[PDB]
């Protein structure tokens, strides 16, 4: 879903714009997220508090399956209790502001949910080779 | 498929409200003079004047100028940097000594008093051996008498050895953009009837604020940013009367402002690399400091303030406007700097005025004093130097910092005292349209596919 | 928002000699990630639908033949001709593609004195 | 190797078992690695010596075969004379802490051959590409 | 292209060696990119603009196909305007400090045709696991 | 016949401490990661054009 | 360049007892990336080829019996030999093989007195 247009595309420029169309532009967000006689304390611990940041999230996706992906798949399903909504109406109808909220109970049940399906998938690959 | 499975994105646009400390920043003609003249010059980052924005499109986001942050942030930053270019300046601590004080030569008024004195003293000279006698002029407000003959000294020779301002450095104000670090962003509100409190319909995301010059002013905020079409009254609850209300207004409103003498910077040498820059003579005339506003504009200004200002208070309200009601010299008298003079300039002509629900100028005097105590400070004052000519500087009245009296028993009137009070107050108006949030990557939505493995 | 002003209102000279004309931003508009810039200069003829010159701030169209050259980065822009003919003196435009809302020129009426 | 218990799990927690079931909870020292007028300089040059650290064994890592598997395989074979021990008395006899130091004579040897098997195995895809 | 040979082969030392002798000796450029009362502010601002240049080209890859493997292929064509020369005429004759002169201008038109690339990859990779 | 010290019209003259001395030791300039340094081993080098080692 | 120097000139002893040899070096040899050190000490007779005796500045080669030792990391590298030999009394060497030039020692002659 993309098209010719010559306009900008710039950082979060589409963050009102339905989650099914914010998702053609995330390389943009990826790209503007990292390179940006006291004060240099204050400019430094700034510049060190991105690239933590920066390892913190690229830490969560690489104990999952995708390090380099930027979007990626996994096969833990998604339990309808969390969200209990249409498939048709999350990606053609809100956005990433507004989705946030609405999961953001079951945020941290997910994630473990994924380090677990990603250890079990890395054992079960483990044994795989190791019967070979 | 109704079975649908999960999946991680990186790169999601979507922000939660963060405080963080943002980074100064100067433009490039800004950045351009050196060697400290003005504060900080090196230390900030250069960028462009109008920093880059693009607008978002269908979002909504509640802001708060009042329980905002980064005002606080400027504020601490301002006062720190205030106080680091005072380090390699001059103590006068061989200044506090006994100042023998006689009167200006001049036609003296019985019934006036002179706003100048004459004091001799002896001062230390760059041998420790030998001293010296030389004279100065000060002001009524600089100097007390000590308990025939008539001998004073300084008010701040019992809180503090007063720093001088000095001389090389300026304190003409140049625009800051205080520019977010990576990851997070800063969103302006572009909403027209705004009022600092609420949703804004129309923001846009910038890397760096607009252009902010640092005016230190209590009353009657000067060089600040115009209001769009209409003024603008801005509180954080109306009915609370110990809360100000910032009145930004259109059109601004031209003042002059002007100290009149001719005075003679003199040196002294106190001692090795030690210099105290004092008052000589008076060239000339000995005249009054003051202001001029026009006088048909600020009634036009007035007019439009309590046309606006009837919308919180019902049609059929009688706004009338005087004077403070007491305090210090800088929280009763509108203060600024003109070129490294700290005027104190009588308002008592401005707020004269009463409001029914139906080629002149304001003269207004001024005061000048040489010795400060900028943000009531335990023991910091700072000695400012006289400075040559006659000084002349032209401003715009941009906005009002007002208060409401304690409405009781049955008002039938509401009054409008004017009151600077804390500084923030002048910081909020310019930061009221900018917040800073954190984005944060990695959303998570369910999509119709397993990966394959 | 952004503001795109043209310095001059007009400019009547004679044909044959080369002229320029200029465009300032309010706002910077190379952009830091792609380190190329966003001016549409456009023709408009009297009555006539416009159509472009210059895009990217300095390539011309096809069917455009090589005596225009648009000009400068960051935030001041030069349009400078080489070479006048009659089929070009009508109006000429600036245009910011890097936000929107989008906004033009004034628009510089450039006819034969 | 995982059952059901509702013990915390945490950090170093398995450092005294045996290296098959320390290899069961390896995410949690994975995560536990990263996040945690003067003094603000020697905290911030703590912060900036933990992310150097992370940073050069995810570079150890990534020069091999394996870039956020964070247990991998690869194809240089076991040398006999390096360790000389049963494979059924490592995974259920020692702990990390004891084979850390029977092979620490060794390592350094090892790193240059998973670099080179890995050099190898690059430019053997190269070619395999190449040739289609 | 490698063989026995006991010197050091260290850093930079094929820097004008021909770009197809070079390209066997990459790790080693890659392994010393990264870790090498007032003057404590300089140290730390310089090592904290290394991590940075090396976090942003660690991203300027994992936005391609590539995220660890250090040489990675990919699906956009050599546009032969680009630099219109011999395949033979670059990897036996030329130097990549004489090949980064010749397409430093055509640079930045590459760099967004291989995220094009990656992102409609990553799409019909999507696609490709949902219809399934 | 009274004289005076030539700098006290300009300065406090700070002390030399003779604690400290002041003879030369050899600074080494290292460059940081992603840097390099590199030298001449040219014999006829005089500093302007190419070094061919 | 890289300046491989031997300490003595000559060394003429009896037979039986040890010896010690020193070359220094006026750069570092040790390689920080492998953790292992970049020496070649070489055995030449009279009217013959050399050859090795100790590769990676401390092991043996393969033909050499036990009564050698290479020692010593860093800049300064010490070949102590535990029995002297009839078939041992030539020329020694030290090489640096770290860089480009390959310089060697200057060959400290080993006699009987
Ligand atoms: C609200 O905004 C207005 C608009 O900017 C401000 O007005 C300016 O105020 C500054 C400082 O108060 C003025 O700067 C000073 O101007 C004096 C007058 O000289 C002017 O004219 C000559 C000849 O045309 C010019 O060469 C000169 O640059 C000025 O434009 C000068 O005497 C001063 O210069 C002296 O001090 C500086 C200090 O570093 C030295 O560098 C100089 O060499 C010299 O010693 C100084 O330049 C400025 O002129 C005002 N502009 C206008 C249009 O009036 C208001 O001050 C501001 N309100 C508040 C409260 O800040
Ligand atoms: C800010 O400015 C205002 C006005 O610009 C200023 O208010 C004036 O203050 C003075 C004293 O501070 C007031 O008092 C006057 O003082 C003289 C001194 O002799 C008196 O003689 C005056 O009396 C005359 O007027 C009376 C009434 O008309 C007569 O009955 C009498 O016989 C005298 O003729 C007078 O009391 C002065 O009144 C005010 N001005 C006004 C308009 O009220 C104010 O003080 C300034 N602020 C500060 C902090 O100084
Ligand atoms: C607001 O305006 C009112 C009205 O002008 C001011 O009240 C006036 O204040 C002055 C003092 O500044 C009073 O002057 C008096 O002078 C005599 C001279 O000896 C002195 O002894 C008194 O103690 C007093 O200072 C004046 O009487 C008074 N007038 C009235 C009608 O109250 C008021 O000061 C203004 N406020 C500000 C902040 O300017
Ligand atoms: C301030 O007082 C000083 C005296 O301390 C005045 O200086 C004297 O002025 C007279 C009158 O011209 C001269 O005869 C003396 O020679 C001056 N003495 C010195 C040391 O300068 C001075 O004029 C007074 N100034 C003002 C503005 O009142
Ligand atoms: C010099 O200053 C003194 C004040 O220190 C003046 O003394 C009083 O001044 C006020 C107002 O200036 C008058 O109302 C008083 O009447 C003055 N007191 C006396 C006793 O007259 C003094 O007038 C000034 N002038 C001279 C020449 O001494
Ligand atoms: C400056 O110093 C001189 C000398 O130290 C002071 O003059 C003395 O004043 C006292 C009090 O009137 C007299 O008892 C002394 O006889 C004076 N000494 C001399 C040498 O004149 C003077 O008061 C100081 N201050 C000023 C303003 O001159
Ligand atoms: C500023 O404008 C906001 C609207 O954007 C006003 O807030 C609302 O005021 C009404 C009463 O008039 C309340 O019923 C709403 O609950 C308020 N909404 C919010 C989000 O606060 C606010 O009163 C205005 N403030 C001033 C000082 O005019
Ligand atoms: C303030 O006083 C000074 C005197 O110190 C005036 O400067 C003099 O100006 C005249 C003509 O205007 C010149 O001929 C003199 O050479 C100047 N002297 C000095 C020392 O500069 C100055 O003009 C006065 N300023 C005002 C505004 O009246
Ligand atoms: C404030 O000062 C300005 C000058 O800076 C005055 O503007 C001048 O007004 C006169 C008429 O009185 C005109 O002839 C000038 O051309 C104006 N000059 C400028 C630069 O505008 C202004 O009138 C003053 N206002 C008041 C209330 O005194
Ligand atoms: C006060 O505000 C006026 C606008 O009301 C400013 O005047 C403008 O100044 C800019 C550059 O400073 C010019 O490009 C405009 O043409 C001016 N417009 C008008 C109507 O004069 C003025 O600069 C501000 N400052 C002062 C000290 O007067
Ligand atoms: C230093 O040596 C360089 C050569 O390496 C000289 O540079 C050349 O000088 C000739 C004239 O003699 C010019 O034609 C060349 O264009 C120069 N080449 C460059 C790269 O500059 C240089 O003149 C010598 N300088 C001195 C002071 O002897
Ligand atoms: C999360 O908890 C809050 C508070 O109990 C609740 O209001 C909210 O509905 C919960 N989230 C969801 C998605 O139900
Ligand atoms: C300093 O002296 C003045 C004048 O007597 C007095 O008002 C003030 O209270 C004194 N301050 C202190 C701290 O003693
Ligand atoms: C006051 O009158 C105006 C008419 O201009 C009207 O719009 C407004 O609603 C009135 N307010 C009240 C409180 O009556
Ligand atoms: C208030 O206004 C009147 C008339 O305009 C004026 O005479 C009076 O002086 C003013 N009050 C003050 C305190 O200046
Ligand atoms: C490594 O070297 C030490 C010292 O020579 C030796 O004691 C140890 O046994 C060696 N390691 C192994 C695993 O043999
Ligand atoms: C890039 O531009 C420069 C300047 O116009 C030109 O000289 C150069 O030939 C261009 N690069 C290539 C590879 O053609
Ligand atoms: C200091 O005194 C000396 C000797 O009279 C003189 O040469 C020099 O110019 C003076 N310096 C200053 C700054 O007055």
């Amino acid at each position: 879903a993309v098209g010719i247009g010559a306009v900008f595309l710039g950082f979060l420029g589409a963050a009102g714009s339905t989650m099914g169309a914010a998702s053609m532009t995330l390389t943009v967000q990826a790209r503007n997220l990292l390179s940006g006689t006291v004060w240099g304390i204050k400019q430094l611990q700034a510049r060190v508090l991105a690239v933590e940041r920066y390892l913190r999230d690229q830490q969560l996706l690489g104990i999952w399956g995708c390090s380099g992906k930027l979007i990626c798949c996994t096969n833990v399903p998604w339990n309808s209790s969390w969200s209990n909504r249409n498939l048709s109406e999350i990606w053609d109808n809100m956005t990433w502001l507004q989705w946030d909220k609405e999961i953001s109970n079951y945020t941290q049940i997910i994630y473990g949910l994924l380090e677990e399906s990603q250890n079990q998938q890395e054992k079960n690959e483990q044994d795989l080779l190791a019967l070979d | 498929a109704e079975n649908l499975w999960v999946t991680v994105y990186y790169g999601v646009p979507v922000w939660k409200d963060a405080e963080t400390t943002l980074f100064c920043a100067s433009d490039a003609k800004a950045y351009e003079t050196e060697k400290h003249n003005v504060w900080a010059t090196h230390a900030c980052v250069p960028t462009d004047p109008n920093p880059q924005e693009i607008h978002l499109e269908n979002v909504t986001e509640e802001f708060n100028m009042w329980k905002n942050n980064m005002v606080e942030q400027m504020h601490t930053d301002i006062i720190s940097l205030w106080d680091q270019s005072l380090k390699p300046c001059v103590k006068l601590t061989p200044l506090c000594v006994t100042l023998q004080c006689t009167n200006v030569t001049n036609n003296i008024t019985d019934d006036m008093r002179g706003e100048l004195k004459n004091c001799s003293f002896n001062m230390t000279t760059e041998l420790r051996d030998k001293k010296q006698k030389v004279y100065s002029l000060f002001y009524r407000l600089d100097v007390v008498q000590i308990n025939s003959n008539k001998e004073y000294r300084l008010i701040n020779c019992n809180t503090s050895a007063c720093t001088q301002a000095c001389p090389k450095v300026s304190f003409e104000p140049i625009p800051i953009h205080y520019c977010a670090p990576a990851g997070f962003a800063i969103l302006k509100c572009k909403d027209k009837k705004f009022n600092g409190t609420g949703p804004c319909p129309s923001v846009s995301t910038v890397q760096c604020t607009h252009g902010i010059k640092p005016v230190v002013s209590t009353q009657l905020l000067l060089n600040g940013s115009l209001a769009e079409e209409e003024v603008m009254i801005r509180s954080e609850n109306i009915t609370n009367n110990a809360k100000n209300i910032l009145v930004q207004f259109n059109t601004p409103v031209q003042i002059n402002c002007t100290r009149p003498n001719n005075n003679t910077r003199k040196s002294i040498r106190i001692g090795p690399g030690q210099a105290f820059y004092a008052t000589g003579d008076i060239i000339g005339d000995i005249r009054q400091a003051h202001c001029n506003v026009s006088k048909a504009t600020w009634n036009e200004t007035l007019g439009k303030v309590v046309k606006q200002l009837r919308k919180h208070f019902g049609n059929n309200t009688i706004i009338r406007f005087a004077n403070s009601s007491g305090g210090d010299l800088e929280v009763t008298t509108h203060s600024f700097n003109c070129g490294g003079e700290f005027f104190y300039c009588n308002t008592s002509g401005l707020f004269n005025s009463t409001w029914i629900s139906n080629n002149d100028s304001i003269t207004l005097p001024c005061r000048i004093k040489q010795i400060i105590n900028m943000w009531q400070r335990i023991g910091q004052c700072m000695y400012a130097p006289p400075i040559q000519g006659v000084i002349r500087c032209v401003s715009n009245i941009t906005g009002l910092i007002l208060t409401r009296d304690g409405g009781s028993t049955n008002s039938t009137t509401e009054t409008f005292r004017p009151g600077g009070g804390d500084m923030r107050d002048n910081w909020r108006s310019e930061l009221y349209k900018y917040k800073v949030v954190k984005i944060e990557p990695l959303g998570v939505a369910p999509t119709r596919c397993k990966r394959r493995v | 928002d952004i503001v795109m002003t043209q310095s001059p209102d007009s400019l009547a000279v004679s044909l044959g000699e080369r002229v320029t004309l200029n465009c300032k931003s309010s706002q910077s508009l190379l952009a830091s990630s792609n380190n190329k810039n966003y001016l549409a200069w456009y023709y408009q003829k009297p009555g006539q639908a416009p159509k472009l010159l210059i895009y990217w701030a300095s390539t011309r169209e096809s069917g455009v033949p090589n005596r225009f050259s648009g000009s400068g980065s960051g935030s001041d822009f030069t349009l400078t001709i080489s070479g006048l003919q009659a089929e070009d003196v009508a109006v000429y435009y600036c245009q910011q593609y890097y936000t929107t809302p989008l906004t033009f020129g004034g628009g510089t009426k450039v006819e034969i004195k």
